[PDB]
DNA sequence: TGCATCCGTGAGTGCAG
DNA sequence: TATAATGGGAGCTGTCACGGATGCA
């Protein structure tokens, strides 16, 4: 909203389009460090100011709300590597 | 009896019948898997296709859970987990109000049950009431995780709105997929009222210089030093903060 | 590493008290004067996390290089306030509850795996009958 | 309508209060509490639709 | 001062200024958290002979792409006639722009 | 299908009592705890511990927990284990485990008896921050209290006696729960105490009435503040999902932005001050922007007065206070040059 | 229709309203709704003895409409559009 | 066994709101 | 802490269409 000083939404319908043109690395952007990925958010405004490149980003906040949400509801959401062993994505601050 | 010094005896049983979650969990937990499979297919071999099709329904389950490793008894709680806090905070909004998620209320709904459920059992209290305790927590923890599925919905007093359960969160074109993973709202982005202009080459278009401006300010910081409309990027920013 | 596949699956009881960091015993949300958190309830810090980073509770121990230590007088870990994101609490329920999916969502998937009627399910469950379990010989109109 | 709904409101909590407190030192001016009025109606105009 | 030069003693601006996007409108303050200048902070002030400050800007500016000609001012205080607003408010003031 | 229905109808089971039964069942139970102190200086155990043992074996094992404030985990093991060492009395000592084994179960039948009684009270005080249900859980759960603390010889109706505890156990869950923000019930106490004289002042003005016509009818040590401030705790917090328009696909809690998390403004500010201050560190002197490196912190900061800068600097306690000094008075002339610090102070 | 309640008794005699405290443009600045005072006059009567009460007690502030067909309502002007539905009948 | 019959689930985009 | 008091109360209405699970001649 203007108002807020809001963002443009980039609907379920702008995300096909880009899908459409093959253009992962500006969709991708649009969902990451335009919208909720506040580590490589954070990271490529501090870049451009630089005049540096944008730096390739880590996993949109919003993923792990869902994630936790699922906890909450007694499912065990799982991130694994090719040799299927777990992967944090919460960087260890939630386990003991 | 002390005043008739008979010892009475009333024709009644040592039956172990239960209610509930309490029950099902013990009925799921004696459930050798295995040998469930092996009648359902030993019993595939029937005739009539209508029993051969429920023993393919409910076999599909079982391997579901053999392939798995889940235990049956699983799909009932006894540790209820809860989702931290500033995923459903509590905030003052501007007049120092408070504005606070749906799912306290709904937490603190079913944390009153449990707890007046774990001083009613110590107090040693009738079937009776002990039982309206439990019956009460089921409809606690089912409206957390799904208010409004089973039942009537969990409402907030003076309104009819049904609270937000954990099921509302997830699904829905309101959900959290369809409204913030297959798309979100964006950082460099801006709106207005388009306008045609012919003199554009195709590959071309009219952007506002106003809207230029923000849409490229981390740039326009950087550059704006590079040749020294400002010292360093923060001094740049000051500038253009006023028009 | 580098994530690759997704996996989804049940949680043991067993394995939420695994992710938890406290029971939340109390239903208060926050001190109506101090406008902080009641400890044992909803919000605690000693469960979920600093609100504020690297601070500890209440006063205890305020910067980075105390990093990981339980402050001793309030009890809060000396981490970065992001963590009220992620650490999971749990309620120790009193009775057995089941879980309203796998009840509700038909076919039920507690109703056939024991071949329970729909309706059964519900009785059993919303206490509306008994489910005999060991009938210890018992018998009613003349059948075992 | 909006009206004839914080009317009857109104009438459970007169009832309310003649069938329990004193059934004998009662006026009207305390046995009628105006709020289930002031609110129905607070309501049809500030969030109809 | 220059960024005040419409403003009246209270924090007002003057009725009949031109007001752009930045100005301030309404000069507010509010007091600082228990972010209480932290080390980084409490050292850069260190050199610059003014300690920390205590209030803060939350001056009521101007919105992006807004802006024009102040028409008029209301100043509702409690503690005035005729006036008493949502509890724990001091004060509330309006500007109209035109 | 209906959980009140329900709860109604298992209710309409357990028939009323009669003036007899209700003597005979109240007068069981208190010759039942009579009997568990009578029955605990034979034995010296323990009158609590006693009580929950007589209680196992009556209701059945179906329930057992380890009753928090006995000092055993009441395991089925010292239920046998001590309904045997009770068990092992004389005919006119073990004349008192009968004697307890009835009256605990004429308390679990004038319970179950005078559970009507709780519904017809808790009906009344609905719409007021707690579900039926739960009114009547808190109603019973008083009522409980009201066995254990009657007196059949004063002559009385059960009903006269329990009707006190039901409605103070409804008030106090009433007053306890149905807040978000949880406040004393003391202080609810008196907040209804403006509600309810602010009323009259409304009642008796023709509108509705200001903070300073309050503190006047609201006596002594009430002044137009006071009842501000009362009010602004009164104040119950509203929903995040509040919906917003009149189609639904908006919600109040959207329209509000997270300032606690750093905007990446902010978070890039910091991080462009603690290294382009490092960058007057080591640009004049890097052993005296240790010593004052250390009367502050990179991170943690290091501030105290007088002591740890006595201890390990290098030098005397009052000279690094000097270098202090010129530490200081080195980076306000090296912050003559390299003028990119003001900037910070906004 | 409400009246009267029913077992004491409680019937109602006659309804006024009072013009507003405060005319029409003062409640659109001062963020208040136009509306006048309602009271209503009721007499209590006892069930069994034959008591009588009467007082006129007050039941808030009815909001007035204004010349046109608007209303104020926390000084703001709104409208109350009528709403079309299927009628009553067989 | 075939076919009523019920219950639960969906029902376009963004923007102002 | 003690006259006596012992089973609730609002439903809400004019869509639709499909697929799956349950009941019944
Ligand atoms: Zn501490």
């Amino acid at each position: 909203g203007k108002a807020q000083f809001g963002g443009q939404r980039f609907g379920e319908m702008e995300v096909w389009a880009l899908e459409a043109y093959g253009a992962a690395h500006t969709l991708q952007e649009m969902l990451t460090l335009k919208s909720d990925d506040i580590e490589g958010r954070n990271a490529a405004y501090e870049a451009i100011i630089k005049g540096e490149d944008v730096p390739e980003p880590s996993v949109p906040e919003s993923f792990r709300v869902l994630v936790k949400e699922l906890q909450a509801l007694a499912l065990d959401v799982q991130t694994l590597d090719e040799k299927d062993n777990p992967v944090d994505i919460f960087e260890g601050l939630a386990s003991k | 009896d002390l005043v008739r010094n008979v010892v009475r005896v009333v024709e009644s049983y040592d039956i172990d019948a239960r209610m509930g979650a309490e029950a099902i969990q013990q009925l799921l937990k004696e459930l050798d898997l295995e040998a469930l499979e092996k009648e359902l297919l030993e019993e595939m071999k029937h005739p009539s296709r209508a029993r051969r099709a429920k023993a393919r329904k409910r076999l599909e389950v079982v391997r579901a859970f053999l392939d798995s490793g889940n235990r049956p008894e699983w799909m009932i709680l006894e540790a209820v987990p809860v989702l931290p806090p500033d995923l459903r905070p509590m905030v003052q909004v501007d007049g120092g109000r408070f504005a606070t998620s749906d799912l306290n209320d709904l937490y603190r709904r079913l944390i009153n049950r449990n707890n007046r459920l774990k001083k009613l059992l110590a107090q040693g209290a009738p079937e009776i009431i002990i039982r309206n305790e439990k019956r009460m927590l089921q409809e606690a923890v089912d409206a957390l995780l799904d208010n409004g599925r089973r039942g009537a919905p969990v409402t907030n007093p003076g309104s009819d709105r049904p609270l937000r359960s954990l099921t509302d969160i997830l699904s829905g074109k309101q959900g959290r997929f369809r409204q913030n993973l297959l798309g979100k709202r964006v950082d460099y982005s801006g709106r207005s009222v388009i306008v045609v202009g012919p003199q554009l080459k195709l590959h071309q278009c009219g952007l506002p210089k106003r809207m230029a401006l923000e849409l490229f300010k981390p740039f326009l910081l950087k550059k704006m030093e590079e040749k020294g409309i400002a010292p360093n990027v923060k001094a740049a920013r000051r500038m253009l903060e006023r028009q | 590493k580098e994530v690759r596949k997704v996996r989804i699956a049940l949680a043991s009881p067993e394995k939420i008290r695994s992710w938890s960091y406290g029971e939340v015993e109390k239903p208060e949300t926050i001190n109506y004067r101090t406008l902080k958190p009641e400890r044992d309830g909803l919000f605690d810090e000693r469960i979920f996390g600093p609100i504020k980073d690297y601070e500890c509770a209440c006063g205890k121990y305020k910067r980075q290089r105390f990093e990981g230590k339980v402050c001793e007088r309030c009890g809060v870990e000396v981490t970065k306030s992001i963590v009220k994101r992620y650490r999971m609490g749990h309620i120790e329920l009193a009775t057995p509850a089941a879980h309203i999916w796998f009840v509700k969502d038909v076919p039920s998937k507690i109703g056939t795996l024991l071949d329970l009627s729909a309706t059964e399910l519900e009785q059993v469950l919303y206490f509306s009958k008994y489910i005999v379990l060991d009938p210890k010989g018992a018998i009613l109109n003349g059948v075992p | 309508d909006q009206f004839r709904v914080g009317l009857a409101r109104l009438a459970r909590g007169v009832r309310e209060r003649m069938l329990m407190g004193s059934e004998d030192s009662l006026t009207p001016a305390k046995l009628v509490n105006s709020r289930p009025l002031e609110a129905a109606i607070r309501e049809f105009f500030s969030r109809s639709q | 001062e220059a960024a005040l030069r419409d403003l009246d003693e209270e924090g007002v601006v003057r009725i009949g200024a031109e007001v752009k996007p930045g100005d301030i409108l309404v000069g507010r303050t509010s007091f600082k958290g228990e972010s209480e200048p932290t080390p980084e902070e409490r050292l850069l002030r260190s050199i610059f002979g003014e300690k920390a400050r205590d209030v803060k800007d939350t001056s009521l500016r101007v919105p992006p792409g807004e802006g024009g000609i102040v028409v008029r001012t209301v100043r509702l205080r409690r503690g005035d006639p005729g006036v008493e607003l949502k509890p724990g408010v001091r004060e509330v003031v309006r500007v109209y722009v035109a | 299908s209906d959980p009140v229905r329900q709860y109604l109808h298992e209710i309409g089971q357990v028939p009323l009592l009669t003036l007899e039964e209700e003597v005979e069942l109240a007068r069981k139970v208190e010759e039942g705890m009579e009997a568990i102190k009578k029955l605990s200086e034979i034995t010296g155990l323990d009158p609590d511990l006693i009580r929950e043992v007589v209680r196992a074996k009556i209701l059945g094992s179906a329930r057992v927990r380890h009753i928090p404030g006995l000092k055993e985990t009441l395991d089925p093991k010292t239920v046998e284990e001590i309904d045997q060492k009770l068990k092992s009395l004389p005919k006119e000592h073990k004349r008192y485990l009968h004697i307890a084994r009835e009256g605990e179960a004429a308390r679990q039948h004038l319970i179950e008896a005078n559970l009507r009684l709780v519904v017809s009270i808790a009906k009344k005080y609905t719409g007021r921050g707690l579900s039926f249900l739960d009114l009547i859980q808190e109603g019973n759960q008083g009522l409980i209290r009201a066995v254990e603390k009657f007196e059949y010889k004063r002559r009385f109706k059960f009903s006269t006696y329990a009707t006190w505890w039901i409605r103070q156990a409804i008030n106090r869950a009433i007053a306890d729960q149905a807040r978000t923000i949880r406040i004393p019930v003391h202080m609810v106490e008196t907040i209804n105490k403006l509600s309810r004289t602010a009323r009259q002042l409304q009642q008796e003005l023709g509108r509705e009435p200001t903070y300073e016509e309050i503190a006047e009818a609201m006596g002594p040590g009430w002044d137009a503040k006071r009842v501000e401030e009362t009010l602004k705790i009164a104040q119950e917090p509203v929903s995040l999902e509040t919906p917003i328009g009149d189609e639904k696909d908006s919600f109040y809690g959207d329209f509000i932005p997270d300032e606690h998390l750093p905007s990446p403004v902010d978070a890039a500010t910091q991080s462009l001050l603690s290294e382009e201050l490092e960058k007057a560190l080591s640009k004049l002197s890097e052993r005296e922007a240790m010593v004052l490196k250390l009367r502050k912190g990179l991170i943690d900061g290091r501030e105290h007065t007088l002591e740890e800068v006595g201890a390990f600097f290098g030098v005397t306690r009052e000279r690094i206070r000097q270098i202090e000094n010129k530490a200081l008075r080195k980076l306000k002339y090296h912050e003559s040059r390299t003028r990119k610090l003001r900037d910070f102070l906004d | 229709e409400t009246f009267p309640i029913e077992e004491l008794v409680l019937d109602f005699l006659e309804y006024r309203l009072g013009e507003p405290p405060f005319p029409q443009d003062e409640c659109r600045e001062k963020d208040l709704t136009y509306q006048a005072p309602l009271y209503a006059r009721l007499q209590l009567i006892h069930k069994d003895t034959g008591l009588i009460k009467e007082d006129e007690v007050f039941l808030g502030h009815i909001p007035l409409m204004t010349e046109d067909g608007s209303f104020i309502i926390n000084g703001a002007d709104r409208v109350i559009v009528s709403q079309i539905h299927r009628s009553p009948g067989v």
